[PDB]
């Protein structure tokens, strides 16, 4: 049964060797796998504006800050789920949300 | 044996931070003022339980321990995770391996990953298929007991595996550790001005 490929391109287009790939996609229980680089837009300061960050989102003005972080934070709120502080995921620079 | 798990089983509840609050939550935790079992580093590798994540620590500075032995039945018919101290990279392999009465290093693969005066204080937990790495490397001064004091734990790495809760063996080398378990207790924490845990209180203690 293991007669081999006849890749001798003296034929027409129907017998040609093609660099093929087979994307086989199925689902298991562990998410957050290979996904897409969603185009990474700019920033803005000192004007109220909609924003979407890596999971959390809101709308307001983005300005400077005196509060400090550590190597792990992605979030910030003063009291009672009022989100106000984001160190940005590109410049790694701390901001406030008024 | 047993010692007093004073306060030090406490970590940041998620990748997630407030500042200067008194916030409450619930997760699996080491309860305060409980017994915590003490063991030796003779020459052994005894049999210890593993109850839904552990608080682990040891007093060392000279690379006695080498990692942890995971696997649902631990005899090369298992989906076994491995942790290897290299002195270069804490590497993680999810394969099948052969284990003995003393499997260590001294003087069907599916996942791969590459990264006394001190306490290397680690907490592993496995919620919803997510294996998490909660750590603290702190310096101390004495050797025989966990000190009357305070510590916090920080995250390192999330890993989706989902295999082990019953038991284990562990890793040593030729040339003393703390182990205490988790249970769901509603708490109350404190973030400081910096948003680090400085003190907390177990609700169901007294
Ligand atoms: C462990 O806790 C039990 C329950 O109170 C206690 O009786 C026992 O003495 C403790 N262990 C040690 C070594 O004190
Ligand atoms: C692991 O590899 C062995 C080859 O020795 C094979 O017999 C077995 O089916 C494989 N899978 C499991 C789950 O053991
Ligand atoms: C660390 O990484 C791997 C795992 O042992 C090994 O190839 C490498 O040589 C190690 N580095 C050492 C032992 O210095
Ligand atoms: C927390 O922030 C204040 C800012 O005034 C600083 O004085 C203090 O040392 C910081 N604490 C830590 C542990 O970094």
């Amino acid at each position: 049964p293991l007669q081999s490929y006849g890749f001798q391109p003296t034929n027409g287009v129907g017998y040609q060797p093609y660099r093929v790939v087979v994307l086989s996609f199925e689902l298991l229980h562990a998410p957050a796998t290979v996904c897409g680089p969603k185009k990474s837009t700019n920033l803005v300061k000192n004007k109220c504006v909609n924003f979407n960050f890596n999971g959390l989102t809101g709308t307001g003005v983005l300005t400077e800050s005196n509060k400090k972080f550590l190597p792990f934070q992605q979030f910030g709120r003063d009291i009672a789920d009022t989100t106000d502080a984001v160190r940005d995921p590109q410049t790694l620079e701390i901001l406030d949300i008024t | 044996a047993y010692t007093n798990s004073f306060t030090r089983g406490v970590y940041y509840p998620d990748k997630v931070f407030r500042s200067s609050v008194l916030h409450s939550t619930q997760d699996l935790f080491l309860p305060f003022f409980s017994n915590v079992t003490w063991f030796h580093a003779i020459h052994d590798n005894p049999v210890l339980p593993f109850n839904d994540g552990v608080y682990f620590a040891s007093t060392e500075k000279s690379n006695i321990i080498r990692g942890w032995i995971f696997g649902t039945t631990l005899d090369s018919k298992t989906q076994s995770l491995l942790i290897v101290n290299n002195a270069t990279n804490v590497v993680i392999k999810v394969c099948e391996f052969q284990f003995c009465n003393d499997p260590f290093l001294g003087v069907n693969c599916t996942f791969e990953y590459v990264s006394f005066k001190n306490l290397r204080e680690f907490v592993f937990k496995n919620i919803d298929g997510y294996f998490k790495i909660y750590s603290k490397h702190t310096p101390i001064n004495l050797v025989r007991d966990l000190p009357q004091g305070f510590s916090a734990l920080e995250p390192l790495v999330d890993l989706p595996i989902g295999i082990n809760i019953t038991r284990f063996q562990t890793l040593l080398a030729l040339h003393a550790y703390y182990v205490g378990y988790l249970q769901p207790r509603t708490f109350l924490l404190k973030y400081n001005e910096n948003g680090t845990i400085t003190d907390a209180v177990d609700c169901a203690l007294d």
